[PDB]
This record gives structure tokens, C-alpha cells and sequence, in this order.
């Protein structure tokens, strides 16, 4: 630098000199002597630096230019873009990817790749892109340098975390996997902490930015990629269970005690007169009480157990050959526990079926129509044996679902999933038993 | 092998089904199955900056936070001797 | 014309007491404190005029500047804007009409001299620096004027930021330190002030800090800076240099 | 219990229609099975349809047991291991006050001083 | 009214 | 102390390159003592070596063998009842 300054010719041409000392990675040096007041700095005479620097791995450098008057909106055009995707962009971090894709899919894997397809064969977030970008090859600075200017960071870092998660569930190469594995850790720990803080400054906004869905970072939004990625530290911080709670409760007051919301269930007239103790005329009240999510879950699991009495008392008590009242009664309330189920299947089938409790309860379904089915036919006794037999199984089933209201309580909670745990060890177990 | 698996906490795992229990009564219709059928019936017939300037606000606190935490090495000190 | 906070066009010629009544009657409130004030944007910058800003939003002390978008003035007003997004802050740029690029007559609309949006208030002056005698009478009124409410001993505090070079820095310093209620605080020209605090001295640190101002400038011009210099040095009790919660700390042993 | 109950009432006999027999034959299962010489084992002795689902739902309920059985150790270990050197010193406060506030006198005199105490 | 009091002022 | 540099050292090695690591690992020497660095750590019961994760894809590599590592496993037991389907799908070998 020293002697490419004195020449004569290159005192002038401080791109030069930037250039070079970008080429060397001479931080300090070049914010000292070349980047001062002397001469203005435009965000076009800029840019093929500031590429430059992106190309080579100088996240330093990128910030000093970002601090230095350079607008990064403007300078990541479709072109430059849909170059640095193509031609930059490792083929052993696509083939990766491509693996990924095809064993791993995910709701969002597959968006990145398809963003990547469109980039690579020839836009609304660049910045987003361009964070993608420096996540799939593990950039650690350069991602932190290009997140810090984006708009959802919180909604960015859970968005990262989960593709370096599903990237690092490869096993193409273990090295790769495990930095990508320790930058997503690094990537919801920040998450975590600074929704913590935003929550922590303020209460409404940070539910309003939790909720929000962004103009389609991933179609999605941070509780969604929260839940996806089975990011349980980050769901179980203070904040999220309050805003959780709030939901539950609804209108209704959030510290008020349970007993008399228990009282004013049971007891319609004391709830508009009284201890009720709302958050938020009296037929206000009346409504508010009455579509909170709370007292549904309560009148439902009434209900429920209404249901699986009457159950009790047609399959074992009232059965002939002919129909009685009680029986279709029972017909139509298994219609409606049916269309409730088939509601619940229309929104996200796959991830529906994914879950533990949905497995047994459509399963459930398909027993209980079999036996309705088989029972009709009055002709032939065993036929109705056999369709006793499989209502009795039915009641089993239907008894062993009754057990999953015990999640809502504080206390009685974790009891259940470690019950599912012991259930999966003493399968296996009790397999050993039985083989000898 | 059951106290082993007994043994790990369990008040972060409920906390995180929770939100599945949560979400299945709020996106749903409020409305109680002894009374769902005939509901069911019926149903069969810009603002983002303002939250976004305030995250990125928080983002900038933060940012402050976490930096300040190299004031606490004697790298400060050593500049003062220097 | 209402850009779209408030623009006007006053003439050099305008007395200070209306502007007074003007902005007190029906636009703003008794002041607890007022403050004026390509760039290197250093983290040092970055943080120090932030953690002005927080302090004026604190005491709801007026904030004025050039207000145009080129400059460090712009970012001024992209932090009162993201605050304000976040008891509202005050802002008041002052520039020339004839400076500039544009003029609509009206409420008319403003769409990009280029002046910034994020500045609540604008003014412009019709002369044909214009606004620099106007800032210093407007400065020496308030001064002038009583707040029993304010903590400060009678009269409402006021106090003179500076943070870059050039003859304009230099000149407005002076005419603020010509009064003496005007107090004066130092973040180029900053490292010069700051290293100073007779001839051989102020030529030295001036030629240092300013290798291209210093050459361009004539001989006149360096000994009337000179002059200036040795002005504001001799009231020293007043100045105050930060050296390189520190922001609050200077205005107030400054004050 | 009640639901695997009311499941083996039912494949007993198809129906009943006698609010006695009924709550017996019930109840009996319960302590059929825990007694150890359950009449489930005679009840137990198309067919061929019928008899292996019954024989593995009997085996499932089975590992249930297990299930429960193991589970409630888990978390017995799991709450006792805790301390309790310092409930129990917090605890004894109580014990402690309850003879110090009340009147040193045991009970089989105790009631002769309660009259002094009316007085 | 603002527009008078403008005037007035200038 | 020397189990504990030779395991770091190893990793290290893995973490820069991965084909060498391993030609390294099963290479036998010239009769050092008569066996290589998996032969005498498994006869020290140097569990912690042993357990590292570069030794341990290695093995999976081996019992895999030409198929695919990150295969899922489903496929290769349907594949494995139903031989027609070997040929023709989803196998997703990693190397006619
Ligand atoms: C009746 C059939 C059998 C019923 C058995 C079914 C039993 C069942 O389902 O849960 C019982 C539940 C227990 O209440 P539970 O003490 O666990 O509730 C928690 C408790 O109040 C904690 O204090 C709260 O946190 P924290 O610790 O203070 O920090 C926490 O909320 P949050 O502060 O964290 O946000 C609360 O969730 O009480 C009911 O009435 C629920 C409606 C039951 C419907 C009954 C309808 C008759
Ligand atoms: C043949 C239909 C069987 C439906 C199985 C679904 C069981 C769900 C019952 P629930 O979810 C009630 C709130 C609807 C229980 C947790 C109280
Ligand atoms: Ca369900």
C-alpha cells in the first residue's frame, strides 16, 4: 500500500487503493487513511467493491461499506442476484441441497428451492435471498452482517435455524453438518434472547409481531417456524406462554380463580352477577363468557362424558335386533364427533396425521363405522355378536382418548408425556417378554 | 430404564404441546359440540412498519447490549496505559 | 407550503419575537431545554447523537439543523422518525429558499438542494449562508426568555453542538460564543478545538486535522479562522470537548 | 379399569336388562383380576374371527398395567429426590408452636385446666 | 385562520 | 493425557479432510506393534476415542456400504422383500 501509494499516478485513484487493501483484508488501515471526509462516497462507485467483498468471504468490509453510505436495497438487482446464485453458489452445497430436498422435504425446504431453481435458471425480498444464500454455504459474519438489516429478524433467525437444521439431518458430510447444526443453535439463541427483550420492553407489540405473517419470507410466521422446527426453548419462554394463556382464557380475566369460573359454569345465572370479575353491557358479558375457548373446553369435555355414559348405557343395557332411540341418538353425536374430525384433516392432512393423539383418534373412526355397519345387519347372529364385540372395543378406545384433557393442567401435565415415553420403552420391553 | 427416562425435566416439553392444545380451540369455531352441527351447517354455505420500525428499534438495543459486554475485558485499560 | 410535517417560508428580514409566538401559540410548548447542531458515520457518531436524541426526547428539548437529506442530518431525522415510531420530539431545519432545488408554491406536495421529510418543521429564508444570523437571533431570544418551570436558573438553557469541519462550523461557533449565555460542546475541526484546548499551535492542529481545507483556503481565510479560534479559546469556561451516560454528562457540566 | 370393565361385561353377555346383576358383574372384575384367581381366565375358555383380537386387546390392557405399574415408580424417584432436610426443619415450626402457645398440662389432666381457662 | 395569521407574520 | 491428545488430534485431522482421515485410521503401519489406531484403541477399550463422531461415520459408511448413507431406512426394506423394485427407484445409491 505504502508503495502504491507514491507513484505518482495512484494518489488519485483511491479505488485503487480500496481495492487492493479489499483484495489483503487491511480493516483498520483502509478506515483510517482511505474512507474520510476528503471526497464524498457514492453507492455506485461502491458497488463493484461491495461485491467484490461479497464474493471473497469479507464480512468486515461488507459492514464498513454498509455503515458508509450504501443502500443494499438498491444495489442487489435481479441480475447481480440470479449471477451470484449461479455461478458462486457451490455445486457440492446444491447437491446437498438437492439431497435434502429429496429424502428431507419440508413445507419450507422446498420454497428455498424453488427460490433457488428460479434464481439459478434465470426479486420480492432481496435481502432475504441474499441471507439464504450466505446461511446454505455457512457464512457465520456474513449472515449476522446481512440479518442485522433485515426487517423480520426474529421471523429471519427462526426461519434459519429450522433450514440449517432439516440442511444438517444430511449426512453427505458430518463436518457440515455439525457447523450448520451449531449456527442454527447460535441463530435461536438470538431469537430467543430478543424476543425476550422485545417482550420484555413492551407486551402488545411484541403478540402483534409474533402473530404477524410477513409478505411471505416462507409462508409463515414465527410461531408457525417455531413449532415446525420443534424449537421448544423458544416457546417456552415467559412471553409466548403468557400470549398463549391470554388466548386460552379470552375475554375472561386472566387472574381470576378457576372455582368460580367452575361455579359460573355450572351455575348460568351467576355468572352476570357477580364474581365473574371480566377483563374487558351484560349481554356482553353473557357473549364474551360464553365464546371463551376455556369454557367450551370445559362444557366439551362435559359433553364428552355424557356422551361415553350414554354410550355405556345403549351398548350394554338397550340392544335388540330392531333400533331404539338411544342408538341413533348415539349415531348422530358420532356423526358430529366425525365431521369435527374431518375438519380438523382438511387443514395440514400430512402434518394432521403427523401428530400422536390424531393417529389414535382417526383411528378410532374407522373401527367405530365398521362396527355401525356390521350391527345393521340383524339377519345373522353373529354378524351382531360381532359388532357388540367390536362397539365394546370401541368404548376402550374412546375411554383411553378421554385421557387427553389432563394437558391443560399445571400440575398434571407432564405426568401424560412421560406416560407416552414409558409407553414406548415398555413396548419394546415387553416385546423382549414375550419372544422368550 | 423408566427412572432413567423419568428423570429429564418435562416442564419445557408440556409447555411446547401446549400451544398445539391452544391453537386447536382458537382457530376453530367457539362453539360446543352439543350445538357444532348446526354451525357446522352455516358453514358450509402497510401496517406491518409500524411494528417492524419498533422491532428493528429493539434490535438496535439489543445489538448495544450485546456489544457492551467487550467493555468488561482490560482491553479498555490497556488503551488509558497505552 | 405544508410538505407532505410544516414548511415555511420566512424572509431574512422576520422578527424573531413572531417566530417565537408563532411556534409557541398554537404549534409547540415551553421549551426545558433547546440544542443545535457525505459523513463518516463511525460507531462513536453513530451512538453519540443517539444517545442525544433519547436525552432531547427525555426532556422534550427542540432539536435544531440544516435539515437537507445529505448529510448527517438526515440521519438525525431517521432516528427521530424510528423513535417516534417507537411526548413527541421537536425538529426544526433551517435553510435557504433559494438553495433549494425545487420550489412549489401552495397544500402543496413535495416528491424528490434536497431537503429532508423526516424533520417535523422547515423553514426557508428568502435572500435571493442566509439562515445563520436568523438561528443566532432566534437562539438569543429564547435564551432571553423566562421559564419558571425549568430547573435552570431563570432563563431556558441552550447549547451548541458541533461534530464537523469546515468555515461554517467555525462561523456559526463564533457567533454563538459572541453571546454568552450560548454554551458550546466539541465532539476535523472538532480534533483541532480539542487538541488546542499562540499562532504556531492553532496553524498546526488546523493544517493536521484539515490537510485539504488548510491548502484551499487562502491566507486571509486562515488567519481570520485563526482569529475566530483564538476568540472561542479565550472562553473557555464555557466550551466543553468530549473526550475520545457521557452525553448527559457533558451538557450538564457544560450547563 | 371401568372402561376394560365395561368392555368384558359386554363380551361376556351381549345384554342385560337388571340394574343388580349388572353392577355385581361389573364391580367383580376388578377385583377378579387383582385377587390373582380372576374368572377372566375361565371366560376367556365365526370363531376363529373373534378369539385373537379379543386374546391381544387382553394382552394390550396387560401392558397397560405394566405401563402404569413402571411410570408411577418413575415419578415417585423423580419427587423424592429432592430434598426435604429443609421442609422438614420448616415444618417443625408448626409442631414446635403448637405445644408452646398451648398450656403445658397433658390431656388426661388437661380438662380440668380448660376449666380454669373458662373462668 | 393559520393561513391569515401567516400572512400577518410575513 | 495421551488418549486425550490423540483423540483431538484425530479430530482435528477428520474435520480437515475426511478420505485421508480414514485411509489413515485403517492403514497399518510398518509393524508399529502389529495393528492400527482401531485395532489398539478398541483393545484399550478407549471407548472415548472410538466414540468420536468421524469414527463413527466411518463405521456407518462400512455397514451401509455402497448404498447410500442418508437413505431412508423403509425404502431399503421394501426394496429388500420386493427385489423388482431394487432396480428401478427409489434406492438412491451414492455411487449400469
Ligand atoms: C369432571 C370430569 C373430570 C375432570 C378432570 C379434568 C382435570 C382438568 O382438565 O384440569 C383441571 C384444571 C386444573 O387447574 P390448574 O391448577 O392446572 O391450572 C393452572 C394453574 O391455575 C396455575 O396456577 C397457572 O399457572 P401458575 O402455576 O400459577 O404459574 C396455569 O395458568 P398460567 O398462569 O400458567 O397461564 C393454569 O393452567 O382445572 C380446571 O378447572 C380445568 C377445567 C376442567 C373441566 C371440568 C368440567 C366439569
Ligand atoms: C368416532 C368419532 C371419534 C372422535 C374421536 C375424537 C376425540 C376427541 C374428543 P375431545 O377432543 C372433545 C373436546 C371434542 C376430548 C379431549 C375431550
Ligand atoms: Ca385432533
Amino acid at each position: 500500500y505504502k508503495a502504491f501509494s507514491t507513484n505518482e499516478q495512484d494518489k488519485d485513484n483511491w479505488n485503487g487503493q480500496l481495492k487492493l487493501l479489499l483484495e489483503w483484508n487491511q480493516l483498520d488501515l483502509a478506515s483510517d487513511e482511505i474512507f474520510t471526509n476528503d471526497r464524498r462516497w457514492e453507492s455506485a462507485d461502491l458497488q463493484e467493491v461491495m461485491f467484490t467483498a461479497l464474493i471473497k468471504d469479507r464480512p468486515k468490509f461488507v459492514r464498513l461499506f454498509l455503515e458508509n453510505g450504501l443502500n443494499l436495497q438498491k444495489f442487489l438487482t435481479n441480475e447481480v442476484l440470479t449471477e451470484l446464485f449461479s455461478t458462486h453458489f457451490s455445486t457440492l452445497v446444491y447437491r446437498n441441497l438437492q439431497i435434502a430436498k429429496n429424502s428431507y422435504n419440508d413445507a419450507l425446504l422446498t420454497f428455498v428451492w424453488k427460490l433457488v431453481a428460479n434464481f439459478r435458471r434465470s426479486t420480492r425480498h432481496p435481502l432475504q435471498a441474499l441471507f439464504i444464500w450466505a446461511i446454505l454455504q455457512n457464512k457465520k459474519e456474513l449472515s449476522k452482517v446481512i440479518w442485522e438489516q433485515t426487517k423480520g429478524c426474529t421471523l429471519a433467525a427462526l426461519g434459519a435455524s429450522k433450514l440449517l437444521k432439516t440442511l444438517a439431518k444430511v449426512k453427505n458430510d458430518i463436518n457440515a453438518a455439525g457447523e450448520s447444526e451449531e449456527l442454527a443453535n447460535e441463530y435461536e439463541t438470538r431469537a430467543v434472547e430478543l424476543f425476550t427483550e422485545c417482550y420484555s420492553n413492551d407486551e402488545d407489540l411484541a403478540e402483534q409481531l409474533l402473530v404477524y405473517s410477513c409478505e411471505a419470507w416462507g409462508g409463515s410466521n414465527c410461531l408457525e417456524l417455531a413449532v415446525e422446527a420443534t424449537d421448544q426453548h423458544f416457546i417456552a419462554q415467559p412471553g409466548v406462554q403468557n400470549f398463549l394463556s391470554k388466548q386460552w382464557y379470552g375475554e375472561i380475566s386472566r387472574d381470576t380463580k378457576n372455582w368460580k369460573i367452575i361455579l359460573c359454569l355450572f351455575i348460568i345465572p351467576l355468572v352476570g352477577c357477580g364474581l365473574v370479575s371480566f377483563r374487558k353491557k351484560l349481554l356482553w358479558y353473557y357473549v364474551a363468557f360464553f365464546t371463551s375457548p376455556f369454557v367450551v373446553f370445559s362444557w366439551n369435555v362435559v359433553f364428552y362424558i355424557a356422551f361415553l355414559l350414554l354410550f355405556a348405557y345403549v351398548l350394554l343395557m338397550d340392544f335388540h335386533s330392531v333400533p331404539h332411540t338411544p342408538e341413533l341418538i348415539l349415531y348422530a353425536l358420532v356423526f358430529v364427533l366425525f365431521c369435527d374430525e374431518v375438519r380438523q384433516w382438511y387443514m395440514n392432512g400430512v402434518n394432521y396425521f403427523t401428530d400422536l393423539w390424531n393417529v389414535m383418534d382417526t383411528l378410532g373412526l374407522f373401527y367405530f363405522i365398521a362396527g355401525i355397519v356390521f350391527r345393521l345387519h340383524s339377519s345373522n347372529k353373529s354378524s351382531l355378536y360381532s359388532g357388540r364385540v367390536i362397539f365394546c372395543l370401541d368404548y376402550i378406545i374412546f375411554t383411553l382418548r378421554l385421557i387427553h384433557i389432563f394437558t391443560v393442567s399445571r400440575n398434571l401435565g407432564p405426568k401424560i408425556i412421560m406416560l407416552q415415553r414409558m409407553l414406548i420403552d415398555v413396548f419394546f420391553f415387553l416385546f423382549l417378554f414375550a419372544v422368550w | 430404564y423408566t427412572v432413567g427416562i423419568v428423570q429429564e425435566n418435562n416442564d419445557q416439553v408440556w409447555k411446547f404441546q401446549r400451544y398445539f392444545l391452544v391453537q386447536e380451540y382458537c382457530n376453530r369455531l367457539n362453539i360446543p359440540f352439543p350445538f357444532v352441527v348446526f354451525a357446522y351447517f352455516y358453514m358450509v354455505v402497510n401496517e406491518d412498519n409500524e411494528t417492524l420500525a419498533w422491532e428493528g428499534v429493539m434490535k438496535e438495543n439489543y445489538l448495544v447490549k450485546i456489544n457492551t459486554k467487550a467493555n468488561d475485558n482490560s482491553e479498555e485499560m490497556r488503551h488509558r496505559f497505552r | 407550503g405544508d410538505i407532505q410535517g410544516k414548511y415555511l417560508r420566512l424572509s431574512c428580514d422576520t422578527d424573531s419575537e413572531t417566530l417565537y409566538e408563532l411556534l409557541t401559540q398554537h404549534w409547540h410548548l415551553k421549551t426545558p431545554n433547546l440544542v443545535i447542531s457525505n459523513f463518516a458515520l463511525k460507531p462513536r457518531m453513530r451512538k453519540i447523537f443517539s444517545r442525544l436524541i433519547y436525552i432531547a426526547q427525555s426532556k422534550g428539548a427542540w432539536i435544531l439543523t440544516g435539515g437537507t437529506h445529505y448529510g448527517l442530518m438526515k440521519y438525525i431525522g431517521e432516528v427521530v422518525r424510528d423513535n417516534t415510531i417507537s411526548e413527541n420530539i421537536v425538529a426544526i431545519g433551517i435553510a435557504a429558499w433559494g438553495m433549494v432545488s425545487n420550489r412549489d408554491t401552495l397544500s402543496a406536495q413535495y416528491i424528490m438542494y434536497i431537503l429532508d421529510n423526516n424533520h417535523t418543521h422547515l423553514l426557508l429564508v428568502d435572500n435571493g449562508t442566509v439562515e445563520a444570523k436568523l438561528r443566532n437571533q432566534l437562539e438569543k431570544y429564547i435564551s432571553e426568555r423566562t421559564s419558571q418551570d425549568s430547573n435552570y436558573g431563570g432563563k431556558i438553557p441552550i447549547v451548541c453542538f458541533a461534530q464537523g469541519g469546515g468555515r461554517e462550523t467555525l462561523k456559526a461557533i463564533n457567533t454563538s460564543v459572541k453571546s454568552k449565555i450560548p454554551c458550546v460542546v466539541v465532539e476535523q475541526i472538532a480534533d483541532v478545538i480539542a487538541s488546542l484546548v499562540t499562532s504556531s499551535m492553532v496553524k498546526e492542529k488546523l493544517v493536521r486535522f484539515l490537510p485539504r481545507t488548510v491548502s484551499r483556503l487562502p491566507e486571509e481565510e486562515i488567519e481570520s479562522w485563526i482569529k475566530w479560534l483564538k476568540e472561542i479559546l479565550e472562553s473557555s469556561h464555557l466550551l466543553t470537548v468530549i473526550k475520545m451516560e457521557i452525553v448527559s454528562n457533558a451538557i450538564s457540566y457544560a450547563l | 379399569m371401568v372402561a376394560f370393565g365395561v368392555a368384558r361385561q359386554g363380551i361376556l353377555r351381549q345384554n342385560e336388562q337388571r340394574w343388580r346383576w349388572i353392577f355385581r358383574s361389573v364391580i367383580y372384575e376388578p377385583y377378579l383380576a387383582m385377587f390373582g384367581q380372576v374368572p377372566s381366565d375361565v371366560d376367556s375358555t365365526p370363531e376363529w374371527i373373534t378369539i385373537p383380537l379379543v386374546c391381544i386387546y387382553m394382552l394390550s390392557t396387560n401392558i397397560l398395567l405394566v405401563n402404569l405399574l413402571v411410570a408411577m415408580f418413575g415419578y415417585t424417584v423423580g419427587i423424592v429426590q429432592e430434598n426435604n432436610d429443609q421442609v422438614w426443619k420448616f415444618q417443625r415450626y408448626f409442631l414446635v408452636q403448637e405445644y408452646c402457645n398451648r398450656l403445658n398440662i397433658p390431656f388426661p389432666f388437661v380438662v380440668f385446666a380448660y376449666f380454669y381457662m373458662v373462668v | 385562520d393559520l393561513v391569515n395569521f401567516i400572512q400577518a407574520n410575513f
